[PDB]
């Protein structure tokens, strides 16, 4: 089958800024018929791809003038001029013409933002979790810049590595951002052996941490 | 002239002849189902 | 309107066979290709094959030749896609998609049915408000939280006021382990707006035919 290989594989841009996807196939995607059968589809997270171009250069409806597709035989470029935010997701390329069909790699395009330090909160364990017997302490670090970060965990002052579930969001559609969650499970009898419990985030934004603690029993 | 039978065509402006159309697929006439 | 319905998920044992539907309404379904599509998690795009209702021509993508089975039935204009031998390497979003008229484009697709294979067993979330901490700094935002943990499988819908916040809102990717799934979701209001006015953690999970709301409550 005919192999459509896209680069780069992920392409970070500033708001306004031009991003250029190339699409490279295994073989001539001109036609039997002489027209050329490349397709352009964007997919956002949890959605079905969307189209914005065919047949190289056509823009679907409603897509504007700034989404510009280019190319010829074995060499085709989709450029984004003037990013904007909700731009964000994974660009396939497409080839309809040789049977069978075939999706190119995908290129995610990433958005370049102002550093932001995150917003932190943290929870103590629900009563009704408590009633169970479970014990889970969640710390939440909200809408930062760039995604790289550091969370410790500590109880009386002593780091605790066992025990943590971290989850990341995907870059937020609107303000560029990141934030993540992390979950420290413990069980009720060790949840009641100490008193402070603490979440540090160590961000490039600040050489010093964010600290945000309690002490159980308050 | 129309385009006969497994002549490559354009199912955008199909030049196939009567009670052919162009294959979607392979873009050459063929029958019309 | 074009309309191609799959359903949202199902869970299937290693080593059973699947038959995933794609109900067309809105338009003629035998003069339209219709296309199986794999997404894998965080990986790209996989054309399966695509097939003609009108006569059942079928072409395969040469990976799925022996593994994939695309049938139609048009009494029912449903669409259908058989996999056997189910692997966690099955595990993935198989997506419809109809061809446009003319054969130059991909107008309309389903939702996708995301296939989990796992041999874990069904079991509901327990839903825990999170409040603020006694004695928490206050400033002029407040953030709330929900914490769902234990469930299996995926997915889990989490929404705050039945929709009604939606602009403060993260929920976060569930994560598993010991086959057992935990998620949590917060949101962040003004502090003038609560407790004076309520806010809602709702929750759902399919797979064991459970709704939870809860009232976040101040400690």
């Amino acid at each position: 089958d005919v192999l459509m290989t896209q680069t780069p594989l992920s392409l970070p841009v500033s708001l306004g800024d031009q991003a250029s996807i190339s699409c490279r196939s295994s073989q001539s995607i001109v036609h039997n018929n002489g027209n050329t059968y490349i397709e352009w589809y964007l997919q956002k997270p949890g959605q079905s791809p969307k189209l914005l171009i065919y047949k190289v250069s056509n823009r679907f409806s409603g897509v504007p003038d700034r989404f510009s597709g280019s190319g010829s035989g074995t060499d085709f470029t989709l450029k984004i001029s003037r990013v904007e935010a909700e731009d964000l997701g994974v660009y396939y390329c497409f080839q309809g013409s040789h049977v069978p069909f075939t999706f190119g790699s995908g290129t995610k395009l990433e958005i370049k933002r102002a550093d932001a330090a995150p917003t932190v909160s943290i929870f103590p364990p629900s009563s009704e979790q408590l009633t169970s017997g479970g014990a889970s302490v969640v710390c939440f670090l909200n809408n930062f810049y760039p995604k790289d970060i550091n969370v410790k965990w500590k109880i009386d002052g002593s780091e605790r590595q066992n025990g943590v579930l971290n989850s990341w969001t995907d870059q937020d559609s609107k303000d560029s951002t990141y934030s993540m969650s992390s979950t420290l499970t413990l069980t009720k009898d060790e949840y009641e052996r100490h008193n402070s419990y603490t979440c540090e985030a160590t961000h490039k934004t600040s050489t010093s941490p964010i600290v945000k603690s309690f002490n159980r029993n308050e | 002239d129309c385009l006969g039978m497994f002549k490559s065509c354009d199912p955008e402006n199909d030049k196939c002849c009567k009670r052919l159309v162009c294959s979607r697929s392979h873009r050459w006439c063929k029958w019309k189902l | 309107q074009v309309q191609l319905q799959q359903p949202g998920a199902e869970l299937l044992r290693p080593g059973a066979s699947v038959k995933l539907s794609c109900k067309a309404s809105g338009y003629t379904f035998t003069n339209f290709w219709m296309n199986w599509v794999k997404q894998r998690p965080g990986q790209g795009l996989e054309l399966i094959g695509m097939i003609d209702p009108s006569d059942s021509e079928t072409h395969y993508n040469q990976m799925f030749k022996d593994k994939a089975t695309l049938t139609v039935d048009k009494s029912s204009s449903t669409a259908y896609m058989q996999l056997s031998s189910l692997t966690s390497e099955d595990s993935a979003v198989y997506y419809c998609a109809r061809r446009d008229y003319y054969g130059i484009l991909f107008d309309y697709w389903g939702q996708g049915t995301t296939v989990t294979v796992s041999s874990a067993k069904t079991t509901p979330p327990s839903v825990y408000p999170l409040a603020p901490g006694s004695a928490a700094q206050t400033n002029s935002m407040v953030t709330l939280g929900c914490l769902v943990k234990g469930y299996f499988p995926e997915p889990v819908t989490v929404t705050w006021n039945s929709g009604s916040l939606s602009s403060g809102v993260h929920t976060f990717p569930a994560v598993l382990q010991s086959d057992l799934y935990t998620l949590s979701s917060s949101v962040t209001v003004p502090s003038s707006t609560w407790p004076s006015e309520t806010v809602t953690c709702n929750v759902a999970h399919p797979a064991s035919s459970t709704k939870v709301d809860k009232k976040i409550v101040p400690r």
